[PDB]
């Protein structure tokens, strides 16, 4: 028998005067999975099915898990529980975000921001699209490795202090990296205008190279490193 | 009722599901000029297609010379002739244009030295009609093609005026005199009810793997779309044909792309034999999914497991250059380590055949239109379409060819949009709706909402899953099947003794997961029953009682002096299933499979032959 | 369009490397000239510095506008005060010098 | 609906509701980089405050710098205090200095990896102490 303690954040919108509070749960780790999500699902089906949270692939590629586990933003279905029965796991919603209910945050602004960078290929001549496959050397293609794997969990952005203070006007790591993903795609023809879109004091420049984003990506990606590349382009492109 | 205020929306077309299929259907409809609405219970990007790794088939001819017709042949054969050749014709011929469309959309395909889309080998795909040798037409974005496919499609959709109802649960179809008027859904955010009515509705809700205990699919694959069609009294097709994927971690059941095998990896039993060379010499490790798993699953029986309880097998990739596993299978390396703790570059991954894909679904036209059966004849259900895994135009038949689903998604997602754009104009009259339409759905909602029963939703779901897992697995027989049917029909009865705890209006995952249970059940009933009735062995469906391929004729020997068996005397036909929502009584019928193509001159029909790889 | 945001960014870096080269330069060669350029970069750099902290924490049109204003003042009285010191006094360099051998 | 309209909807919905903000600084795990990030500001701020105090004092207060120094000399200045105060001034300046150099290197796009990050942090921290004690004795 191996009992593990779980402290979980909670808040019911449909319970008059309810206020954010931690509810502790106990689970026999022998009767459970290795990941944190397994625990969540377990207390969900046996202890309290009022516990609400997003999940889907439980494989670590859809990005539904995004939540703060023991002070860090990661994917509940990939972060293995701490077998140290002495420690009590602390599960909170993604940082500085409006809570819809329990561990479920409102990512509307997040998504909206992603939309503002126009995350899609843009050619100056779209009259011939759909008939021939565009060419791209394997070299030009390697430049995308580490950029296109983004799952959009919002773990990085939601870990950035600048995003915490100015999430309304500051695009955040996640979005900024994707903007970069499209900036260096040899097939896109709007690099110049993509950079010009960041010509203000908030969209890009709220980033002070804190590096929490990169230090928390569940996919081992590097937003910060990308933000820096953008900045360099921003100060050297012409017209 | 009326405790839940209803909001009425009005559009030209509605798309239920934001997966590859749904997404392509949605923006494809807007691109055409229709005011389209798209309902999804998940953020489009969370859709299951993200998990896709293998790739998407298309005879582009980037690796060598190719002919979409060879793709046609391979697909119809892989369906064990239960696949409608007219749809298979349309799919394979459109494949190239469809894949190039994706690349032009921005999909980051892996490249060749010529700068073209990189394609690779995959399960049972040859050249010159099975004579030319192993084919290489599986286009792919490294090892995360699905994830890239969904993302680019989503991105591309932001470019249009489509209204996306995010995190909305479709409850039922708004039917009226055999015609679809739209859908009624539950806004998970505030628990309100919305009746989105339109002139056309497209169902792309994915599969229902979750009906089982161990599957590669996400917790969200609950066949909610199939259920709706079922609740409307419409038929569902070949729900028994469930595809069991060979490679699936003994643990959570996560998948390890078949691309591993196509890239070079192999399968090894305890004794160390490459069994997949004994059961199938030519194709070997790279043969049909239905056969390759049927093999492993068997080896486990003889007593040749590769772990503690000798219940699974071992997938090998070790002998492949470490770099190749980094450029062609980086996605599996991660999860292989995370869920198994292995260094693919120096150790084989522990896999076991687990539920994976559903060939069955909503009866469809090669144009995506839903079909109903009247007087033994097909009839188009006005204003109702279906595409993707949830649909059954049946281009997969009795067995889906690897890398053909993503193609299916894009091809028919487009087909649905085109069929609507070609049959009507935006702004046309949107059918009326009775002021009480959907009342049944809301009531059922309100019911489960305050369920004070004795059985917990999770408990019941768990009963259904393990029952399906034991009675309707890779192998089956009348005994095991019948005990399963009554066993499952028994659980269906318990749906009235279920207990729910959460009772709020906001994000009641307790309420929805239950609603999903109701759906999963309707799918299980039709899967297990249609399975017991089918007394023959075709594709994924393998009966011990009848290890035979009962066709109209005996295609092994010649045909001419031989007599054709009556339609109701052979099994080369689709299974049509229904069910009384109130009693769970399954009634079923059958309809012929289409053998003629769209043009004999351009693509000849392939007569049934012997199944073998 | 105008690339104001990017140019300001680079400007900061520039005076940053400049104020970085002055400290050493001011040691090896103390002189009235050094005391002035050292006062220019010292105050400028600091001005843009606090600026970032302001746009970062001060929310609202009203406040930020005022904050920026008050900041500009402080900077002005600071550069002037330093130039005064370099003119009618020892100068920052010799002041540092004196202050240490104490 | 456009990206902008979506953002407008977002704020209008949340600001006018009983929805709580999930905790942040109170729960996020501290990391050397994050801590060193805070200190850069703090020091930068404290450092500017000092410079301003020196400039403004030069405009409002009477007497010359020497009038002020001699004023301190005759203040029982304890050696193990003249060094202390001298260190306290050199510490924030040096830290900010070195970390600043690191910041510039990053702008060039170098050393932006978790591994490289911790190394540089330690280095900058060491250089700080050395240059501080070193200068407090010049
Ligand atoms: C499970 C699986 C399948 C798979 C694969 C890997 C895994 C883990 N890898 C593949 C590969 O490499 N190559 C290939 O050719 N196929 C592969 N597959 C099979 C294939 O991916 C699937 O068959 C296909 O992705 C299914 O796509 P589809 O678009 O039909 O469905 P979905 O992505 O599963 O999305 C379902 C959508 O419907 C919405 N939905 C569902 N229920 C509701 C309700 N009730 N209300 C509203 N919306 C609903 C979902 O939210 C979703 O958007
Ligand atoms: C040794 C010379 C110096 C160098 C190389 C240097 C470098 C830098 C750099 C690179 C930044 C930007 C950090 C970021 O990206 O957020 C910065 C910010 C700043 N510096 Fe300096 N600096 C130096 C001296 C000083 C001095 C003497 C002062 C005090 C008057 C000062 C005050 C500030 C302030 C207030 C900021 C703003 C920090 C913020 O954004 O919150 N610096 N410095
Ligand atoms: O002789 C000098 C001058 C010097 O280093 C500076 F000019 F300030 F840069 C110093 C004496 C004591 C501390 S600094
Ligand atoms: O405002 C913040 C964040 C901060 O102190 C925290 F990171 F949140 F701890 C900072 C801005 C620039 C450097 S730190
Ligand atoms: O679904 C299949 O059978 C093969 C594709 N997937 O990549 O492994
Ligand atoms: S970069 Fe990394 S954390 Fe930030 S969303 Fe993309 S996956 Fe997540
Ligand atoms: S935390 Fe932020 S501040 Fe820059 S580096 Fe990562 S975006
Ligand atoms: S549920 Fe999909 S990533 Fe964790």
């Amino acid at each position: 028998p191996r009992i593990k303690k779980f402290a979980i954040y909670r808040w019911d919108p449909d319970k008059t005067g309810d206020k954010p509070h931690m509810q502790t749960y106990e689970i026999d780790l022998n009767n459970c999975g290795p990941m944190v999500l397994d625990a969540l699902i377990k207390i969900k089906n046996e202890i309290d099915s009022t516990l609400t949270f997003r999940r889907s692939c439980r494989e670590g590629i859809c990005g539904s898990c995004a939540m703060n586990i023991n002070g860090g933003n990661t994917l509940a279905c990939t972060r293995r529980i701490d077998t140290n029965l002495d420690k009590v796991s602390k599960i909170y919603p993604l940082p500085h975000m409006y809570v819809i209910k329990d561990l479920v945050p409102d990512l509307s602004n997040f998504y909206a921001q992603y939309k503002s960078i126009e995350p899609y290929l843009k050619k100056k001549d779209e009259s011939q699209e759909g008939k021939q496959q565009y060419l791209q050397s394997i070299e030009e293609r390697e430049k995308l490795d580490g950029l296109y794997e983004c799952i959009l969990c919002a773990c990085c952005s939601t870990s950035c202090p600048s995003y915490w203070w100015n999430g309304d006007k500051y695009l955040g790591p996640a979005v900024l990296m994707q903007a970069y993903r499209w900036m260096i795609d040899s097939r896109d023809d709007f690099t110049e205008e993509r950079l010009a879109k960041l010509q203000d004091p908030f969209s890009l420049y709220r980033c002070h190279t804190i590096m929490n984003c990169t230090g928390t990506c569940p996919k081992g990606l590097n937003p910060g490193k990308a933000i820096a590349e953008i900045k360099k382009m921003m100060a050297t492109y012409k017209e | 009722s009326t405790q839940y205020p209803v909001v009425d929306h009005e559009f030209d077309a509605v798309v239920v599901g934001a997966g590859g299929a749904g997404l392509r259907a949605a923006f494809g409809l807007s691109e055409a000029g229709f005011n389209t609405a798209c309902v999804t219970k998940l953020f489009p990007t969370r859709s299951h297609t993200v998990a896709a790794q293998g790739g998407i088939n298309a005879a582009l001819g980037n690796m060598e010379e190719d002919n979409w017709r060879w793709h046609f042949y391979d697909t119809v054969k892989g369906s064990d002739w239960l696949g409608d050749q007219d749809a298979i014709h349309y799919m394979t011929e459109q494949a190239p244009a469809s894949v190039v469309e994706l690349e032009n959309y921005g999909m980051p395909f892996s490249r060749t030295e010529d700068g073209k889309i990189y394609q690779r080998a995959f399960g049972g795909q040859s050249l010159k009609f099975g004579k030319g040798g192993q084919a290489h037409r599986c286009c792919c974005v490294a090892d995360r093609t699905g994830h890239s496919l969904l993302h680019t499609l989503y991105g591309r959709s932001l470019r249009y005026d489509t209204s996306y109802f995010v995190e909305y649960f479709a409850l039922d179809l708004l039917m009226e005199n055999g015609e679809c008027r739209g859908v009624i859904a539950l806004c998970i955010e505030d628990g309100s009810i919305h009746r989105i009515r339109a002139r056309n509705t497209v169902v792309a809700t994915g599969g229902y793997g979750r009906t089982y205990f161990s599957c590669t699919s996400a917790h969200t694959s609950t066949g909610d779309g199939t259920a709706m069609v079922t609740r409307a009294g419409l038929p569902c097709q070949d729900l028994e044909f469930v595809q069991f994927h060979p490679t699936g971690i003994y643990g959570a059941g996560c998948l390890i792309t078949e691309g591993c095998r196509g890239e070079g990896g192999i399968l090894i039993n305890s004794q160390g034999e490459r069994f997949m060379e004994r059961y199938a010499p030519v194709a070997k490790d790279l043969a049909s999914r239905d056969v390759v798993s049927r093999s492993m699953t068997l080896e486990i029986r003889e007593g040749r497991g590769c772990g503690p309880e000798k219940d699974h097998v071992y997938l090998q990739l070790h002998h492949l250059p470490p770099e190749q596993l980094a450029v062609r299978l980086p996605g599996i390396s991660e999860t292989a380590m995370i869920f198994a703790g292995v260094d693919v570059t120096k150790e084989p991954i522990p896999v076991l055949p687990t539920v994976h894909y559903n060939m069955g679904g909503i009866p469809t036209n090669y144009k995506g239109q839903v079909l109903r059966h009247v007087n033994g004849q097909d009839q188009v259900v006005p204003g109702l379409y279906a595409c993707g895994e949830a649909a059954c135009a049946s281009v997969h038949g009795a067995n889906r060819l690897g890398a053909n689903s993503l193609l299916d998604l894009v091809v028919f997602g487009r087909a649905c949009a085109l069929s609507i754009a070609e049959s009507c104009r935006p702004g046309d009259k949107v059918p009326s709706i009775k002021p009480n339409a959907g009342e049944e759905s809301v009531m059922n909602l309100d019911k489960l909402r305050f369920a004070n029963g004795t059985i917990r939703t999770s408990e019941l779901r768990l009963s259904m899953q393990k029952s399906m897992q034991s009675h309707a697995a890779v192998f089956r027989v009348g005994s095991v099947l019948q005990e399963g049917c009554e066993k499952i029909l028994r659980l269906y009865g318990d749906l009235q003794h279920l207990k729910t705890f959460d009772r709020g209006m906001v994000w009641n995952t307790d309420l929805v997961e239950t609603l999903e249970l109701q759906n999963l059940m309707l799918c299980a009933l039709q899967t297990i029953y249609g399975a017991e009735a089918r007394k023959e062995s075709r594709g994924a469906h393998a009966r011990e009682d009848f290890k035979e391929r009962v066709d109209e004729y005996d295609y092994s020997k010649p045909i001419q002096g031989q007599q054709k068996k009556p339609f109701q005397e052979h099994w080369r036909k689709h299974t049509l299933s229904y069910v009384d929502v109130k009693t769970g009584k399954v009634s079923l019928e059958y309809r012929p499979v289409i053998d003629k193509t769209l043009n004999e001159a351009d693509c000849a029909t392939v007569p049934p032959a012997i199944r073998s790889y | 369009s105008s690339k104001a945001a990017s140019l300001h960014w680079t400007g900061e870096r520039v005076v940053s490397v400049l104020l970085l080269g002055l400290l050493p330069a001011a040691y090896l060669n103390p002189c009235s000239a050094m005391d002035y350029s050292l006062a220019a970069a010292l105050t400028l750099h600091g001005h843009w510095g606090i600026g970032q902290v302001v746009t970062d924490y001060v929310r609202g049109d009203a406040l930020q506008k005022a904050a920026k204003a008050g900041l500009l003042a402080l900077s002005a009285f600071t550069f002037a005060g330093l130039c005064y010191f370099n003119y009618h006094d020892v100068g920052i360099c010799k002041a540092v010098a004196m202050l240490w051998k104490l | 609906t456009t990206a902008k309209e979506e953002m407008e909807r977002f704020w209008n919905k949340n600001l006018g509701s009983n929805r709580p903000l999930s905790p942040h600084i109170t729960i996020y795990r501290w990391s050397l980089p994050m801590a060193m990030s805070i200190c850069h500001r703090g020091t930068g701020i404290a450092l500017s405050a000092g410079v301003s105090l020196f400039g403004l004092s030069a405009l409002l207060l009477p007497g010359n710098f020497e009038s002020h120094l001699e004023l301190v000399k005759s203040l029982c200045l304890g050696p193990t205090l003249i060094y202390t105060a001298k260190f306290g001034i050199v510490f924030p300046l040096m830290y900010h200095t070195w970390n600043g150099i690191r910041h510039l290197i990053w702008d060039l796009g170098k050393g932006l990896t978790i591994p490289q990050l911790t190394q540089s942090g330690v280095v900058v921290l060491i250089l700080t102490v050395l240059s501080s004690v070193g200068l407090a004795a010049m």
